[PDB]
């Protein structure tokens, strides 16, 4: 069994993710 | 302030004049001909166009970039109309062409700034590039073994070469080997207009299939054509320009009827003119009847009782490919018909290659056309492959012709500027500085064919002086081994005439640019 | 610069060059692979059993709701000219097989962002096409080792039914999970021509109408079409039908030329009143002579005919459309006789019980033939209880009817569930490392790419893809590779032998085929020139 | 309403959309800080407009939720309540704000049942009634026996903590909280313990002061270190000292009188500091500014001075060397001096500050707060301040209770037990109480990504039978004993959390009619 399950569906699903390319755009403007 | 009289000479005319012209119609050049600079070379990329339709062309050749950019500038379009011509002239002269000739002027520009006369200048490209010209004839290479596997060879080496710098990577030896065969199948005037290529979706690259006959993509029928069964093996082909239709009429008659005794007369007639047509092309073998013209539903129901089919609103540009492809003729009035004007062939069946039906022939033994067959995953996948098939087929109906090859890369253009510098350093005075300038600008070629790719670009270029100066004259760059491959020995050859023609257009375009002092645009433009 | 030259002049090389934009470097590259994950984001949420739907809202306030990924893409407002490439591969699959419609844009994919790393190393963009091939090519070689089927397409079509609840199971009709296979198989097999391996789509054709319940969804041995009698009093049962299919109107011949009949005399007007009457009987009587009790037509009647049709008890319907009496007259065994004189009983149909249905309120009239004599075309009459279910039930068959044809062109299938997917990464893996030349890294992306599959339907499935790839890539390399996948409530053990999960072999080839085509006709780019505003 | 309107600019909501919009608008306001409930909690960056944006990263509630800019009017009702709670106790304003508005879900749920809204009042009422006690008979007293004691505060100190960014370095931020206060021993005014904020190494890497900085480095003619330093500290005038006549000019006859004049006005300058000086001192911090005349006396006596370290300092430095603000200097010998054992400057992220150490009598610290952003730096600081002001008042009331989930199932299971005891129509309300008390360990669950289903179906069922200190162990995802595990809170402050979410809700359930005045600044 997958021992129980969890739905995650809201706000941060895109945030998690858009920080992130945020900073790479900054991280290599100075490469 | 200046031109301020009570009274205008013309209206308001912008006029340029001296070296700030020479210099603008020389930059103007060397803008253009940035659209294909990395298009050069098997490692060149593609480009990616939006016209105003929102439509996109993918592509990579030159004569295909060009028309597509809107130069406005007097002085770029003279790099856009030399590859008007030379895309009929030679096909690989696209990019090299525009490069090279963009270069002539860049070698010349720092000094035109500062006198110079152009005079000069014209009289020293003329004197170069007649050098030049001579230099290829006594160096290319030609073959004694016609009629054998060596002249197929070459053939293939031919299309293997001219496939480069396309959407082909694995195909090569897929592609190059029908391209050869397909012209094979020609008359002795090798006219392009046999050879078909028509796109159907679905498949991969190497589903497509060359087909000695034709086919029809059956275009509009009416309620009667799912009958008729598809699977013949030894039809006739009746190709007609005769309608079919009950409603057929001279357009300009009148029947006038008095009595009841000739209002069913007439309309007996009309049926019966119909099916006597109907029954004379009948008795005849014809199980395929085809035409341009409409057939309507009698005709269809008669054709199925009499288990023929038939099949109408064919294009002429396929019926007269037909017409050559069954060996037979094409007859418009039906009076005549016999056994002498049909076609015949083995195989005829209606197929689902992508989902579509299609009408295929095969068979014919004295078939003087064929019909290439492309699959592919995209509209635009399938129409860069179609590009690729011109080009080779292009190739290689010259290599047939045409045996004189010259090594590819720029094996070629190294050696022409080695004879140039040679014969430069013969000559006094400013000759020195002009015919340099125009063996300066040969090295453009595998100066790119390696910027594109890397390949450590001044050392291999300094490898090419080094060796050429020394040893043999057909050294190149390499693709697999970034350093000095010998193209002689590895077959990698392309016909004398696209280098021949290639300097030819590449001088003129620079005459047409030094000899330019003053420019005038008329004002009156709605 | 552009619109400025250093002697102060403007410099003016392409029209409206202010208003154009070029950026080539690698930032096209990154664009490309940026924006292809928009569209992956989008159909990895429909992959696998749990896929979820989309409301689709078109431009004229119409909604339809589906599953079906040609539906989703084909209705998409995007405005960019590789996105729309995205489109086009799922079309060409769609055209070619009809199942991956979600598949070959979730590879493609996963091919372009495995891609992004290879070009942050350094690796020249073509060099990184190029790799995909040699990886490819493994793969493919690979994806036909593991093949075996025991259809016959005679009796034995228990896999054929199989293949039919594997595709329908992700649909949304699994209240019909039995019954619209079992539909699906008897549509084709009834039709498919064994000689060649062909079935004609024409053979097929697919009703509905709204009301009932998708458990109503019937397999008609024959035609359906509108059934309207001329007159309102002729009887609507007919046990044994004689059926004549005629293309001209019940009313006297015309000419098709310019007439102008010239009437003089009273002689005149009153004879032609007379031989008008008997051109209406005649027309009648050469129907009965044939013994015929059935006619159908194209074309209209009479208001005479409708009284001649009572007295001589032969019915008839009007206005039938150029497909229907052509497909009529092909289940029948009949002919399309041009006129009225030419008729005869050669050319009759023959026909079971006739009779129309009519359903709750409205007045829709459907024709149901009961019998036929070796009827080479069947009618889907599909039933449901709103417009979307019905229109969903209508993609969903049209899948099972396409897996069904590409198993009778190829009788070769795979085992699915991820394991024919999983088993490529591992084979492609063993063999990256033969040789590590220059393509080691694009090799192994290539391997990684196609892993994209078992973990988007892990998630789908509510499973951990870490949990669940290292499980079962363990044991497939622990004993002999077993056809071992996954699945969502794992059905006991994931044998897929036993879940009987079955795809077709020329599917999947052309999935891969497909979508590394599409991947390296769009790496090689790096110059976009769209236009911008108008002015 | 809307027909017949005789209002000028206004308009108003009846018993349609005035209790829809407000339980809408309020109930929002629990969604927004939900995330931040638990030890496992995601924080939040609040942006402004513009104009020095000024961004923020925080987690606690309170400064959520001032920041956000409420415009409804009901919704502006829990906002206020979660201002109260930072105000008392300055902890469990998520607990507070969630309470509130799940209570008023409820409530909306009960209206569709056709429950009058006097009805649903009257029973929770009640329901608070019977939490209340709950609480009151389930507290955890500490007295003596200090080895004990201070174990409490290291629980309460590391339970506030867990649910702020300090979360893996509390083997350093535990004790400078705990020590912090106690070191005190006194008043808990909460500005006592200063805390510096610099950039440069990791939070792992802040210390504990012992002694007071200061910053206004040492002068400019003055010694820069003594030992064994007599500390003086003081609140007067150093120049322009203007004694006290308003309206006072000179007129003379000639400027030698000016000249003689200007020299008696120094020479009083020089009386002052000597009378400052025969005190014996070694330090003098004036909180007004030092003017060129005193400094160089001051620095000729061999004494140091420090000008205007802040508004306060003198005042914090008094509690801290034991020492008199001395505003007037005319009777030495009752004025006491502190003492120190350093006075020298130390080097503090490029930042020299004077360092009094070995301070006698000093009832203070500072808190060396070090950190990689400024981001970490705000939000660092705010958690020291957070758990300092919860255990300057747990060293005061040291009543406590268990939680994890326990005291809320302990007061869900006290109105479930006699909500079964009264009739329907009531009843349906206290049990509605009850419901919403259960959501808050159902919440803290859900934060985690743990199967609430079992922890709270587990966390009732054990509590329906004994085992009155069960509750959620948030690092296995299981029900565990909260005495062993050492998860306690302060009786104060989940007192407020009850207190406050039913005295507040009730404001919405009352309203029935918004009246909204004509707006005014709009065009």
């Amino acid at each position: 069994r997958g021992k129980g399950a969890y739905q995650d569906r809201d706000k941060p699903a895109q945030i998690r993710f858009s920080n992130i390319s945020a900073a790479k755009a900054v991280a290599d403007a100075i490469r | 302030m200046m031109p301020t009289p009570v009274i205008l000479l013309k209206e308001g005319t912008d006029s340029s004049q001296g070296i700030p012209q020479l210099v603008s119609n020389i930059s103007a050049c060397q803008v253009i001909a940035e659209a294909v600079r990395t298009t050069l070379g098997p490692r060149g990329m593609d480009k990616l166009i939006v016209d105003g339709r929102g439509k996109a062309t993918i592509s990579n050749d030159g004569a295909t970039i060009l028309k597509l950019l809107d130069v406005v500038h007097p002085a770029a379009k003279t790099l856009v109309d030399i590859a008007k011509s030379q895309d009929a002239e030679v096909g690989d002269g696209t990019t090299s062409v525009t490069l090279l000739a963009a270069e002539f002027l860049k070698q010349v520009k720092p000094y035109v700034e500062e006198g110079l006369h152009p005079q000069i200048i014209i009289r020293a490209f003329r004197t170069a590039t007649q050098l030049a010209v001579n230099k290829i004839k006594e160096i290319a290479v030609t073959v004694k073994k016609a009629d054998k596997v060596e002249q197929r060879k070459l053939l293939e080496k031919c299309a293997m070469t001219a496939l480069s710098s396309k959407l082909i990577s694995q195909q090569k030896a897929f592609f190059a080997k029908m391209v050869v065969d397909a012209v094979m199948m020609l008359d002795d005037l090798l006219q392009l207009k046999m050879i078909g290529i028509k796109k159907v979706q679905g498949g991969a690259l190497e589903d497509s299939q060359l087909v000695a006959g034709v086919a029809f993509k059956k275009t509009f029928s009416y309620a009667g054509f799912e009958m008729q069964p598809k699977k013949y093996h030894n039809p006739k082909i009746a190709l007609l320009n005769v309608e079919l239709e009950l409603k057929a009429e001279k357009d300009n008659a009148e029947i006038r009827v008095h009595t009841v005794e000739d209002y069913q007369a007439i309309v007996d007639a009309e049926w019966n003119i119909l099916y006597d047509k109907l029954e004379k092309i009948h008795h005849s073998g014809a199980k395929v009847v085809s035409s341009k013209l409409p057939i309507g539903d009698v005709a269809t129901q008669y054709f199925a009782d009499r288990d023929m089919f038939c099949a109408g609103r064919v294009p002429e540009e396929d019926l007269k490919r037909t017409m050559m492809a069954c060996g037979g003729s094409i007859q418009t009035s039906v009076n005549a018909l016999s056994a002498d004007v049909l076609g015949r062939c083995q195989v005829f069946e209606e197929t689902q290659i992508g989902g579509e039906r299609y009408n295929f022939f095969t068979g014919c033994p004295k078939a003087k056309t064929c019909t290439f067959i492309l699959r592919g995953g995209a509209e635009q996948f399938m129409e860069e492959t179609e590009r690729s098939l011109h080009d080779a087929i292009m190739i290689v109906r010259r290599a047939i012709k045409n045996d004189s090859v010259v090594a590819g890369g720029g094996a070629i253009e190294m050696e022409l500027s080695k004879y140039l510098r040679d014969y430069s350093r013969t000559i006094p005075g400013k000759q020195q500085l002009l015919i340099g300038a125009y063996a300066k600008a040969l090295e453009i070629i595998p100066r790119q064919l390696c910027d594109n790719a890397g390949f450590d670009a001044t050392n291999i270029l300094n490898k090419l002086r080094a060796r050429h100066a020394q040893g043999g004259t057909w050294y190149g760059v390499d693709i697999n081994n970034e350093d000095i491959a010998d193209n002689f020995e590895a077959f990698v050859w392309e016909p004398a005439m696209v280098r021949i023609n290639a300097l030819t257009a590449a001088s003129e375009a620079a005459c047409l640019i030094v000899s330019v002092d003053e420019t005038i645009k008329n004002p009156r433009s709605t | 610069t552009l619109a400025f030259d250093e002697y102060g002049r403007p410099f003016l090389i392409i029209k409206d060059q202010d208003r154009k934009s070029r950026l080539m470097g690698l930032e096209a590259l990154k664009s490309h692979i940026m924006a292809a994950k928009a569209v992956a984001n989008t159909m990895r949420t429909s992959l696998g059993p749990n896929g979820l739907d989309k409301m689709m809202v078109d431009k004229d306030g119409d909604v339809t709701v589906t599953n079906d990924g040609a539906t989703i893409l084909s209705m998409m407002d995007v405005d960019h000219q590789i996105a729309k490439l995205m489109v086009e591969l799922s079309k060409s699959q769609d055209d070619e097989i009809g199942d991956g419609t979600t598949g070959v844009v979730v590879l493609a994919g996963a091919l372009l962002e495995e891609a992004e790393q290879l070009l942050d190393r350094g690796i020249h963009p073509i060099r990184i096409a190029d790799g995909y091939e040699q990886a490819a090519r493994v793969a493919i070689e690979h994806l036909d080792k593991i093949s075996d089927s025991v259809l016959v397409d005679i009796k034995d079509t228990e896999p054929l039914i199989q293949t039919a609840k594997t595709t329908l199971g992700s649909k949304v009709v699994n209240s019909c999970h039995r019954q619209m296979a079992e539909i699906a198989v008897n549509a084709v097999l009834t039709v498919a021509d064994m000689e060649r391996r062909d079935v004609d789509f024409e053979l097929i054709k697919v009703e509905g109408k709204v009301g009932g319940r998708l458990e109503d969804t019937k397999l008609i041995k024959g035609v359906i079409v509108d059934k309207d009698f001329s007159h309102p009093q002729m009887p609507k049962k007919v046990e044994d039908a004689k059926i004549a299919i005629l293309t001209c109107p019940f009313e006297p011949p015309k000419p098709k030329t310019k007439h102008k009949l010239d009437v003089t005399s009273v002689e005149d007007y009153k004879a032609l009143q007379k031989y008008e009457k008997e051109k209406f009987e005649e027309m009648i009587q050469q129907i009965k002579e044939t013994g015929a009790n059935l006619a159908i037509c194209q074309w209209g009647f009479d208001d005479e005919a409708n009284h001649l049709l009572l007295q001589n008890n032969l019915p008839a319907v009007r206005w039938v459309g150029g497909p229907e009496i052509e497909l009529i007259a092909i289940a029948t065994g009949g002919r399309i006789v041009p006129r009225f004189s030419e008729l005869t009983a050669e050319k009759l149909g023959f026909a079971g019980l006739v009779q129309e249905i009519s359903f709750g309120t409205t007045k829709d009239k459907m024709l149901v033939i009961e019998q036929c004599k070796n009827s080479r075309a069947v009618t889907i009459f599909i039933r449901g209880g709103n417009k979307m279910i019905i229109e969903e039930a209508k993609r969903s068959l049209h899948d099972a009817l396409c897996v069904i044809r590409n198993l009778i062109r190829d009788n070769r299938v795979v085992y699915g569930g991820g394991a024919a997917e999983i088993s490529c990464a591992l084979a492609v893996s063993q063999e990256a490392d033969k040789c590590p030349t220059l393509e080691q890294y694009a090799m192994r992306a290539f391997a990684d790419a196609l892993e994209v599959i078992p973990m988007a339907l892990s998630e789908n499935s509510g499973m951990n893809p870490i949990q669940t790839m290292t499980e079962v890539r363990a044991r497939q390399v622990k004993e002999m590779n077993p056809a071992l996948g996954i699945d969502c409530l794992h059905k006991g053990t994931n044998d897929m032998k036993q879940q009987h999960v079955i795809e077709t072999l020329i599917g999947k080839k052309q999935q891969i085929s497909l979508a590394t085509q599409m991947v390296r006709m769009i790496l090689k780019i790096d110059d976009i020139r769209k236009p911008g505003e108008s002015e | 309403a809307p027909v017949n309107i005789f209002k000028a600019g206004a308009d108003e909501e009846r018993a349609e959309t005035a209790r829809l919009t407000s339980f809408i608008g309020a109930i929002a306001i629990g969604d927004l800080v939900k995330s931040t409930l638990g030890p496992k909690g995601m924080d939040k960056i609040l942006l402004s407009s513009g104009r020095d944006a000024s961004l923020m990263v925080t987690n606690d509630g309170a400064t959520i939720l001032k920041n956000i800019g409420v415009d409804n009017p009901a919704a502006k009702v829990l906002v206020d309540m979660s201002r109260v709670q930072d105000d008392e106790v300055g902890d469990g304003t998520t607990s507070v704000t969630v309470l509130a508005a799940e209570l008023l879900r409820e409530a909306e749920s009960l209206i569709a049942k056709k429950i009058h809204p006097q009805t649903i009042i009257a029973g929770w009422r009640e329901a608070t009634k019977a939490a209340r006690e709950a609480l009151l008979s389930s507290a955890v007293d500490h007295g003596s026996d200090e080895v004990k004691f201070r174990q409490d505060l290291m629980n309460i100190a590391g339970t506030t903590l867990s649910s702020k960014l300090l979360t893996h370095h509390k083997d350093h931020f535990t004790k400078l909280a705990v020590e912090a206060v106690l070191r005190l021993k006194g008043s808990g005014n909460l500005e006592a313990i200063h805390i510096i904020k610099k950039l440069g190494g990791s939070l792992a890497d802040s210390y504990l002061d012992e002694g007071f900085l200061l910053d206004k480095k040492i002068g400019v003619n003055q010694p820069k270190r003594i030992e064994n330093a007599k500390i003086l500290i003081a609140n007067t005038g150093m120049d322009t000292d203007k004694i006290k006549i308003f309206g006072s000019r000179v007129r003379v006859d000639s400027t030698a009188k000016v000249a003689e004049i200007e020299h008696a006005e120094k020479e009083k300058m020089k009386e002052k500091v000597e009378r400052i000086l025969k005190h014996g001192i070694n330090c003098f911090i004036n909180r007004q500014l030092i003017y060129n005349y005193p400094e160089q006396l001051f620095g000729a006596a061999g004494v140091m001075a420090i000008e205007h370290a802040d508004f306060a300092g003198v005042e914090r430095l008094a509690l801290v060397t034991g020492g008199e603000i001395a505003s007037t200097f005319d009777h030495p010998e009752l004025v006491k001096l502190g003492s120190c054992k350093l006075i020298e400057e130390v080097m503090i992220g490029e930042d020299k500050l004077i360092h009094f150490s070995g301070v006698a009598l000093g009832e203070a610290c500072t808190i060396v707060l070090r950190g990689a952003t400024q981001q970490i730096l705000d939000e660092a600081e705010r958690s020291l301040h957070d758990a300092l002001c919860v255990l300057a008042q747990t060293v005061k009331d040291s009543r406590t209770v268990y939680g994890g989930g326990c005291s809320e199932m302990l007061m869900a299971h006290a109105v479930t037990q006699l909500a079964n005891r009264t009739p329907g129509k009531e009843a349906v309300a206290m049990e509605s109480y009850a419901k919403a008390l259960r959501m808050l360990p159902t919440i803290i669950a859900d934060n985690a990504g743990y199967d609430s289903a079992d922890l709270v179906a587990q966390l009732r069922a054990a509590h329906s039978e004994g085992n009155t200190t069960a509750g959620l162990d948030m690092r296995e995802g299981t029900i565990g004993d909260m005495a062993i595990l050492g998860i306690t809170e302060s009786f104060q402050v989940k007192r407020q959390v009850l207190l406050s979410a039913a005295e507040a809700a009730e404001v919405i359930l009352r309203v029935d009619n918004i009246i909204k005045a004509a707006p005014r600044k709009r065009v």
